[PDB]
DNA sequence: CGGCAGTCGCCGTCTACCTCTCCAAGAGCAGCATGCGC
DNA sequence: GCGCATGCTGCTCTTCTTTGCCATCACGGCGACTGCCG
RNA sequence: CCGAAGCUUCGGCUUCGGCAGGAGAGGUA
């Protein structure tokens, strides 16, 4: 939803005949959120062995 | 939230010395008094 | 530029609200800049100059009441003009009805601009007749022309800088005795809030 | 068509301009939003020839635009990719106040 | 004016000790350094 | 041979709060308050 | 305050070097 976000806002202030799928999108909020999800979270949890 | 309420004051005093507007005045004003009351007590009004 | 401890003004109850008998959210919109406040407003040339006041009103009222009868008189020669190039012959007469109708209308539309007029000026000259000091003044477009139709004779401004010019002018020694006097001979919850 | 003043980030001011002409021209609502400027001096930052001006911002952080109020020209005003909010707003902030002939005329005349 | 009842915010909710992991980054503004063109 | 242009790189901040994002938050006691009905 | 090194009259003197906050999860009495 935050990549979706950026994307609809920047396809309006771009010039057109230069947009290509690879120029619209970011990838930094999925890692982010993926990162936060797998490292500081209370359900990911240090195993016990 | 010391270095905050520096950079406000700072700002408000070069604006003061310019000859500015005062709708843009009254906004660093309110700003200020913002910051300072976030610096003595953090989330007592509006959002932390 | 001064500021507020947020200590005496966001607690329960309110300090600077007892001491100064404002209400919390008419505190809330002064600090942060949201409405205006009347610090001090002078009353012997009130007195002395009401009659005056009155009459250049009166004469305002006047001359925009006959700008306004100029128009009717405009238009209804123009539309005199219409009925006789109309009426009188085989033009189509159904059209002058409703444009009869159409005029009443038009003196409908006219009234409407001279009521907000006349309203507008009838309703500053309410607020200039009662003014006193702490008293909130909302729709800012009233305080500009407060302030320059009769930009003497009161003062007032918005924020903290405002509320230290209240606190300033503030004499506790009346307002003592006067809540002690309330608190001897009183009953109901004016006892209560005194207290 | 009164000017308004637009509040965005620090630094982002001229970036927030492009980005505005660029959408009223994008868009499509263009009889709206007819002008911005950044209000700006040229200091005479000078050292032995080689010149370092650094633009002389004479209200950093603030964007001036002239636009009529719509409930849509708000919407596409305010939501343009760094700027903060409007200034002005009083009375539980229902419309942004405009500015004033003489303080947009000085403004502009610099 | 004068009661009046819902409502909305603010206060509080046991002690001592052990082990582990994770704690803003991309964007932007100059300031040059070297390559390329006439 | 000299001027202009663009990328390594010092270098010091900057990070909001609408018509959005955001999703909620126990349980009891207490006290103002505030619109609301009479 | 500790260490290293010199002077040391044996009381000490001189040079250099050096730091310790939060959030979350699980557990024992």
């Amino acid at each position: 939803s935050r990549m979706e976000r950026v994307v609809r806002e920047r396809m309006t202030t771009q010039d057109v005949e230069a947009i290509t799928p690879q120029t619209l999108i970011n990838i930094r909020p999925v890692v982010a959120a993926i990162k936060e999800f797998f490292g500081t979270s209370q359900l990911s949890q240090f195993m016990d062995q | 939230l010391y270095r905050r309420v520096i950079n406000r004051n700072n700002r408000l005093k070069r604006l003061i010395d310019l000859g500015a507007p005062e709708i843009i005045v009254n906004n660093e004003k309110r700003m200020l008094q913002e910051s300072v009351d976030a610096l003595f007590d953090n989330g007592r009004r509006g959002r932390p | 530029a001064p500021v507020t401890h947020i200590w005496y003004f966001k607690g329960v109850p309110s300090r600077l609200g007892y001491l100064l008998d404002l209400a919390p959210k008419d505190l809330e919109k002064i600090i942060y800049f949201a409405a205006y406040v009347i610090t001090s407003v002078d009353e012997e040339m009130r007195h002395n100059e009401l009659s005056t006041l009155e009459a250049e009103m009166a004469v305002e009222r006047k001359a925009v009441e006959d700008q306004r009868d100029g128009e009717l008189e405009a238009r209804a020669q123009k539309l005199e003009a219409d009925l006789a190039e109309l009426e009188a012959e085989g033009a189509k007469a159904d059209a002058r009805r409703k444009v009869r109708d159409g005029g009443e209308r038009e003196m409908r539309q006219i009234r409407d601009r001279a009521q907000r007029e006349l309203d507008r000026l009838e309703d500053i000259w309410s607020t200039f007749t009662k003014l006193a000091p702490k008293q909130l003044i909302v729709d800012e477009n009233l305080y500009r022309e407060l302030v320059d139709r009769y930009g003497e004779y009161f003062t007032g401004a918005m924020g903290a800088e405002s509320i230290q010019k209240l606190i300033e002018n503030f004499d506790i020694d009346a307002e003592a005795e006067s809540l002690r006097d309330v608190i001897r001979n009183g009953k109901g919850q004016k006892k209560l809030r005194a207290l | 068509k009164n000017w308004y003043v637009v509040h965005t980030y620090s630094g982002y001011e001229n970036k927030v301009k492009a980005n505005l002409e660029k959408r009223v021209e994008s868009m499509g609502m263009q009889d709206k939003i007819f002008r911005v400027v950044v209000p700006e001096e040229e200091e005479t930052d000078i050292k032995n020839g080689k010149k370092k001006v650094v633009k002389k911002k004479v209200f950093p952080g603030y964007v001036l635009v002239e636009i009529v109020m719509t409930d849509d020209s708000w919407y596409v005003v305010r939501n343009t990719p760094g700027v903060t909010g409007f200034v002005g707003s009083a009375g539980s902030g229902s419309k942004p106040t405009p500015l004033l002939p003489g303080e947009a005329e000085t403004i502009l005349k610099r």
